[PDB]
């Protein structure tokens, strides 16, 4: 999966230094050091919130090996590396506790439409493309209710 | 001399515009005058000796101007346009005789990598592009969480006496997994890089205990004011106040031991509550802790309520005395 090809993709709306969502590209942009990063709702794993004092600490945790999650080995949320390093997660403060929490809701309804859109993916994948049914030109034999 | 000067650059990710300039004696930056910033107005200022390299990239607010310094320091400039590349090009090599490197991040959107420390940052690189840098200067604190798991603390930046306000929200802390047997080797050479000071917090936590309700398996941090349950998914923090009733019970299959907390307001999971936590012990499970507290404090506040070290007595008479102690709740 890929969040954005071209720098002019990442929406003018970035400009902030805050955390911003693009659901038509299911990617969470998280503010690291002045850098527009990009986190693909498929690398995000799953999220908590926690209003500490007047910020709004929230850890954004991400897929990591070693029982992580339910997904059988056969489809992998990333690709197979030992010598690969993976970002775990990454905790955010603010002082607008309101917008953080409905930036929180927005990332958990983007991660539930997209497996409910792999789901409903699967229940159709194994199915095989059949023959369209040819309907009967005369009166059909036919069992009400 | 021509000096060329560019309108509307933030320092250091700064809420407040200034005008940068660049001198054959250096770079410099200036707030711009409209905004009541409490703060020094003092112009910062870079030597042309201290500088070492220069890269451009994509910012927030446009184009970054990242300076590498001789001291290990990085200085970031954003509000550049794309115009502005070929004009500050030709001035940096002109001025300065260093050249002005694009480097283009990873979009990709994905969490794996490979991490690289260089000198004064940082780099998680994803398909050999970098994906995000954090300088060195940055990071207040780094602590090994598990085997294969790196915890890096960031210098919350909140009112110094020095920095500029910062406008957006703020990173406080990255986690690293590093797999292999080298998470240990990494930590060690980004450890002796900026000398970091491991610290301890929390008067006491519990970790791994078993709750019939909710069901799952939590971390219990306490604190003066206020109890924390961390769980794989949910974490809760409770006031001390909030806590009614605890009951301490045996079960009557004489193997187990439970402690259960009356909370108001409920705990909430979305529809259902938990007005009753049910935690669950081993009777034969011994645990020895020493209470995180100065002796000053302990003194001041705790003693006859807390014992300083508790011995390897069963794990749920610890905790039903820390719960007393704290939330000043009599154990039924």
């Amino acid at each position: 999966y890929e969040s954005y090809v071209r720098e002019s993709q990442i929406p003018s709306k970035v400009k902030n230094l805050r955390i911003s969502i693009d659901p038509k590209a299911q990617t969470i942009i998280l503010p690291i050091c002045g850098r527009p990063v990009p986190f693909h709702i498929n690398s995000f794993k799953n999220g908590s919130k926690n209003e500490e004092g007047d910020y709004m600490y929230i850890r954004l945790n991400f897929n990591s090996p070693g029982m992580g999650s339910s997904v059988k080995k056969t489809e992998l949320p990333y690709e197979d590396g030992d010598d690969k390093e993976f970002v775990r997660s990454l905790t955010f403060r603010s002082t607008n506790k309101e917008r953080m929490s409905e930036v929180f809701k927005a990332i958990t309804e983007l991660k539930k439409t997209a497996v409910k859109r792999d789901q409903e993916r699967k229940t159709m994948e194994d199915v095989v493309a059949q023959a369209q049914l040819v309907e009967f030109k005369g009166r059909p034999k036919k069992l009400e209710n | 001399m021509s000096t060329v000067d560019f309108d509307t650059i933030f320092l250091n990710q700064s809420k407040a515009p200034g005008r940068f300039r660049i001198t054959s004696s250096g770079l410099g930056w200036k707030p711009s005058s409209q905004v009541p910033t409490k703060g020094k107005t003092d112009p910062f200022l870079l030597p042309s000796g201290d500088i070492l390299s220069v890269s451009w990239s994509r910012g927030y607010r446009g184009w970054e101007l990242r300076v590498y310094t001789r001291n290990d320091k990085v200085i970031m400039l954003d509000g550049f346009e794309q115009q502005d590349f070929q004009q500050l090009k030709n001035e940096i090599q002109r001025t300065f005789n260093v050249n002005l490197e694009h480097k283009e991040h990873s979009l990709r959107g994905w969490n794996w990598g490979k991490t690289q420390l260089t000198r004064a940052e940082l780099v998680f690189n994803v398909n050999n592009r970098p994906a995000w840098e954090i300088p060195y200067s940055e990071i207040s604190n780094s602590n090994l969480t598990g085997r294969h798991e790196i915890s890096m603390e960031l210098n919350p930046k909140t009112v110094d006496e020095n920095h500029y306000e910062t406008l957006g929200d703020e990173l406080v802390e990255v986690r690293l997994y590093v797999p292999g047997q080298k998470s240990q080797l990494f930590y060690e050479q980004l450890k002796d890089k900026a000398d970091f000071d491991t610290t301890s917090e929390a008067i006491v936590s519990f970790e791994d205990i078993l709750f019939l309700t909710p069901r799952g398996r939590f971390e219990i941090s306490m604190y003066a004011n206020n109890l924390r349950l961390r769980g794989q998914s949910y974490d809760y923090k409770i006031q001390n106040k909030n806590v009614l009733r605890i009951f301490s019970l045996p079960r009557l299959d004489d193997r187990h031991h439970l402690v259960i907390l009356q909370v108001d307001p409920p705990l909430r999971q979305g529809q259902t509550r938990y007005p009753f936590l049910v935690m669950q012990f081993d009777r034969n499970e011994e645990l020895e802790v020493e209470l995180n507290l100065s002796d000053e404090e302990y003194k001041s506040k705790y003693e006859g309520k807390l014992n300083r070290s508790y011995g390897t007595d069963s794990t749920y008479k610890i905790l039903s005395h820390c719960l007393r102690g704290l939330t000043e709740r009599r154990v039924i």
